[PDB]
RNA sequence: GUGGUAGUAGCAAAUAUUCAAAUGAGAACUUUGAAGACUGAAGUGGAGAAGGGUUCCAUGUGAACAGCAAUUGGACAUGGGUUAGCCGGUCCUAAGCGACAGCUUAACUGCGUAUACAGUACCUCGUUUCGCGAAAGGGAAUCGGGUUAAUAUUCCCGAGCCAGGACGUGGAUACUGUACGGUAACGUAAGUGAACUCCUCGACGCAGGCAGGUGCUCCGGGAAGCGUUGUCUUUGCUUUUUAACAGCCACCCUGGAAUCAGUUUAGCUGGAGAUAGGGUUAGCUGGCUGGUAGAGCACCUUGGAAGGUGUCCGGUGCGCUCCUGACUGCCCUUGAAAAGAGGAGGGAAAGUUGUUAUUUACACCCCUGGCCGUACCAAUAACCGCAUCAGGUCUCCAAGGUUAGUAGCCUCUGGUCGAUAGAAUAAGGUAGAUAAGGGAAGUCGGCAAAAUAGAUCCGUAACUUCGGGAAAAGGAUUGGCUCUGAGGGCUGGAACAGCUAACUCAGAACUGGAGCGGACAAGGGGAAUCCGACUGUUUAAUUAAAACAAAGC
RNA sequence: ACCCGAAAGAUGGUGAACUAUGCCUGAGUAGAAUGAAGUCAGGGCCUGAUGGAGGUUCGUAGCGAUACUGACGUGC
């Protein structure tokens, strides 16, 4: 029942809150999920054949 | 960014030993964490395995080198004079 | 317990070396003996063998 | 809930001691004994791991027919194969060289 | 152990005179069954899953060898 | 009374050399008939990073002259020196880096490492890391030999003894600063146990020479003499002179 | 040997017992039930080592012992109990240690790597000397269920595997001389290989994150039984399992790269041949079938132990555990050996279409597996501290909730209530709380105790070896409830259409005795001086420092 | 040499199960904070991520023992 109200994100304020932000969720765990799903999203453009060779590249490193 | 001033590789050693060892540092682990250039392959890929011994990485070969560079300047010498020495014996 | 078989029979003996004398021996003629002298107890005083 | 206990004599937490947790038709969660990982035949002088021939701890190895052991080539068994060509290209040419001076030592 | 998979092998199996008995099991889904021969060193088996196949096979089996035992 | 930890050394037991993990004592091949009458080429197949010393090893493979077996030496690497090289042992090899040539074929002002002392000594001089042993000048036969060597001497040597041509490998590598007590506990645990020294004159008077005292000081000369016994020569043994230099 | 002291000091840590019935001469204390508590998976739980040595198990009991009691017992007495080819020792070598040749010494001792140590007869080879040293290193092979008062990977039932040695029937191969296929990487039911030599495995560091897997924990549907029911609850809880063993699911070819391309969380990779297309190979504790439901588990009905049904189908994750894999970094640190198993190079031998000859792991079949340990404790009562002593003593497994968390706090499985009781509530103690006004005036001295404490957002000086100081200092917010926004995955081909899964941030409204890190947990700060640079070390039981060490010189 | 009484000397043996140090072979140590080189982007050497160094800091187990000069001191 707790986690039921905890999924609407009840007893979610800063005061239960007693770990750092970075414990709670690593910025390294954020980092992988977005690089990852970058990563996957211009893989499946450019076997798609919307993207080429030389955009994909270009947009891939920024 | 560059995230210090000066101290670079060497902000590891943090705030002790005394600034003047920690340059003497500074200058030869800046030389032995350097790839050089290997001599049989080309590529600038040779790894100090440990002191006296590098290895290049594409390559796979291993030789002998210095404490904390490929070539120390003396054995550079040495490879000089003794091509001379060969050469005039004929 | 990982004991040799040497010291397996020397723990064995000293268990046959720990009953009660037999009940027929002091009603025997001229004899002195009341109760074991050498009897012992497991906790109390320890052997090392 | 449910915790176990090693069931060889080695109780500690060594290389061979290595184990693994199943469950039985019991319902009951035990330990096996695996062993170490066999390290696979890398062989020389490249130092490479060898296809064909697979990862089995040593005595194992007499197990397995003589066809399984090797590869069917010259110096299969221990070699990369690509090194093999190496060793023909070597001693092709070496004694090539070496004919062809002593057929220019005739004069 | 060991299993088999067609015909020709069951009868030699069978036939070969180190096997001891013939198992033979059935179970309701829709009968499935299974024969296994006890052998010497492996328990051979073999799967059918029609039973008027089944029936016919087990005819088929010798009345020299020896015992057979059945769930049921 | 009390024996001085000075004295307590020889006595072995404790303070014996920690070699378990060392990888064979590094030597020149054994003077040969092959060597003396011409050469013999080895086949260097590994350098290795041999605990408690700068120096690499060189690994090198040998045929046997008399047998079909195949031998292998452990040397001193001469730095230049690459896994797959062609070493040439002997009298008749040419001058060049790796080779090993009497010293008499040597052209003065040779650099040379890995001398021998005597003939077929297996090599003495000049075997840490950096260092070199310089020829001078030879006899008018060729029978013996000036070399210079890495403290300053000067060493009159018999000219078939023989050595490496060029540096031993690890050049330098005094130059860094162990910044710390683990960097210096670290390198003489692989060898023996001489670490950490401490001061005689922290000690009781009992335990060293110097020891004792309301104030921490030494109290006769730290310089003693040649003829001195065991458990006096402490301080600076038989000094000529003290104080800065210059 | 015996007094006074004296029926005195005292039996007060580890939260805790109570009610009934049975047994008995006798019950605060034994057993069984019912309640109530504690331990709170780095347990007072389940298993080993050292050490102990029968304490294990049953039946019985007059003393003494178990600092009260005792019908109880680790006490006392009489019996019983430890089953192995696969679990260990055994075998190998490590640090090291005994001896040979000799060498010392009056010997006792001390040293000890020195030596003449296969093809009846005929040759040709020949460098290491014997042994000890690991119940955590190396190493032939085993797993499921059942069983006894006390033993089990050892007994029984079932299913396998290994070492040594082998008959037999039926297949392969060769018979002027050891199988074939694929371009290759390599392959298949088999596919000879002496001397000698080389190689591989055995065989190895630490830290870091990443991916995958076992087990655990978790959410939902189905089927059983159970619990709650004045009130509500398509509800809450338990069971739904599958063993070892056995079969099947980096490298090569084509090709020729700059408008450089591929690629990881991180870097790396590439004319010493990248992307791409097609192959080959390695693998785990992956999937499917056999083993295997006959077993195990959860229920139901007739006997007074017989017979039945059911054991099904899916998810989720920076989760916790151990393992594997490839990476990245670190070192003036580069991280054992030997037994043993196998490969290769070599071509010594044999074999003339049949009793041949290679296959003893080609497939199936056959025989044998010695010796010793094996009970139990492993500690607030089986060890050591003179003792059933608040002390000490190596290892493994490790559930839920709250939380960053193996912190603290509460709980489930497993375990326990063992620690002399009852009555009164003086002074004085021991530990624990709280105090109006003042706030160190106490004291040698702020000693003791207070105060601060989590998270988010803002802000942060002197000085400095530019790395630090810094959580400096100094402020504001936090609960509950109702919402809003941002952040993925998989399907059919300008980006649309369907199905759908995480706990993480940001913001607003309302509401309350202005509370909200509501218990637990959790820095007091600042300005200067002296000593030592720092981390580290020390007078086991009055001295942890300014002493020792340290890098540098 | 009336009886009892030392601190000590020497000869020959027994101990590293406690402790001191070296060697060989095994095992062990949550969760946070800080954010070094290296690398990627954008701007004209700055800014933002990435990364995960240290005899670094907070703090479990484990090792230790500062203060109360607390309790106890014919103690458990």
């Amino acid at each position: 029942l707790y986690h039921e109200a905890k999924r609407a994100g009840r007893h979610m304020g800063k005061g239960k809150r007693k770990g750092t932000r970075e414990a709670r969720l690593p910025a390294k765990v954020l980092w992988m999920r977005r690089q990852r799903v970058l990563r996957r999203l211009l893989k499946k453009y450019r076997d798609s054949k919307k993207i080429d060779k030389h955009m994909y590249h270009s947009m891939y490193m920024r | 960014a560059k995230r210090t001033k000066k101290v670079g590789v060497v902000g590891k050693y943090g705030t002790r030993y005394g600034a003047s060892l920690r340059k003497q540092v500074k200058k030869i682990e800046l030389q032995q964490h350097a790839k050089y250039s290997c001599p049989f392959c080309g590529k600038m890929a040779t790894k100090r395995q440990a002191v006296g011994i590098w290895k290049c990485r594409g390559c796979s070969k291993v030789m002998t080198g210095g404490a904390w560079t490929l070539q120390t300047a003396a054995a550079a010498t040495v490879r000089s004079t003794v091509a001379r020495l060969r050469k005039q014996a004929g | 317990s990982i004991k040799g078989l040497s010291l397996k029979k020397h723990l064995g003996r000293k268990q046959k070396q720990n009953r009660p004398i037999p009940p027929w021996i002091r009603m025997r003629t001229g004899s002195k003996i009341r109760y074991n002298a050498k009897r012992r107890h497991w906790r109390r005083t320890k052997l090392g063998m | 809930a449910p915790r176990l206990v090693y069931r060889r004599h080695n109780h500690y937490a060594t290389g061979s001691n290595r184990v693994r947790r199943v469950r039985t038709p019991g319902a009951k969660v035990v330990f096996h004994n695996v062993g170490k990982q066999p390290s696979r035949p890398k062989c020389g002088n490249c130092h490479r791991a060898l296809p064909g021939i697979p990862a089995v701890a040593p005595h194992r190895l007499r197990l397995l027919k003589k066809r399984e052991r090797t590869v069917h080539r010259a110096y299969g068994g221990s070699r990369c194969h690509a090194c093999v060509r190496e060793r023909i290209v070597r001693a092709f040419l070496v004694e090539e060289q070496k004919c062809v001076k002593q057929v220019l030592q005739v004069k | 152990a060991k299993e088999i998979r067609d015909l020709r092998k069951f009868l030699l199996t069978a036939r070969r005179p180190d096997a001891k008995r013939v198992t033979i099991v059935r179970q309701h889904k829709s009968t499935v069954t299974k024969f296994k021969i006890r052998c010497s060193r492996y328990l051979y088996t073999f799967v059918v899953e029609d039973r008027e196949k089944a029936q016919k096979l087990e005819g088929s089996l010798p009345p020299s060898l020896e015992k057979v035992s059945i769930p049921g | 009374g009390r024996v001085i930890r000075a004295q307590r050394k020889g006595r072995g037991s404790v303070f014996r050399a920690h070699t378990h993990k060392r990888k064979g004592e590094a030597k020149l091949r054994p003077l040969d008939f092959a060597e003396r009458r011409g050469y013999i080429k080895g086949l260097v197949k590994d350098i290795l990073h041999d605990p408690g010393r700068g120096a690499p090893l060189a690994e090198v493979s040998f045929r046997d002259a008399y047998r079909y077996k195949l031998n292998k030496q452990r040397m001193v690497a001469v730095e230049g020196m690459y896994t797959g090289q062609f070493i040439y042992c002997g009298k008749n090899a040419a001058l060049t880096i790796g080779n090993i040539l009497p010293l008499n074929k040597m052209p003065e002002g040779t650099v040379v490492s890995n001398v021998e002392e005597k003939a077929g000594d297996r090599g003495t001089l000049a075997r840490t890391s950096g260092t070199y042993a310089t020829i001078v000048g030879h006899s008018d036969d060729g029978s013996k030999t000036r070399i210079r060597l890495p403290s300053g001497a000067r060493k009159t040597v018999s000219g078939y003894s023989r050595g490496m041509v060029g540096i031993v490998a690890g050049g330098g590598r005094i130059d860094k600063p162990m910044l710390k007590a683990g960097n210096a506990y670290h390198k003489y645990k692989v060898k023996r146990n001489c670490w950490p020294k401490v001061r005689g004159v922290a000690m009781n008077p009992v335990e060293h020479p110097h020891g004792g005292g309301n104030h921490q000081h030494i109290g006769h000369p730290s310089t003693v003499s040649r003829m001195a016994a065991p458990g006096q020569k402490v301080g600076l043994i038989a000094a000529r002179r003290t104080g800065l230099l210059r």
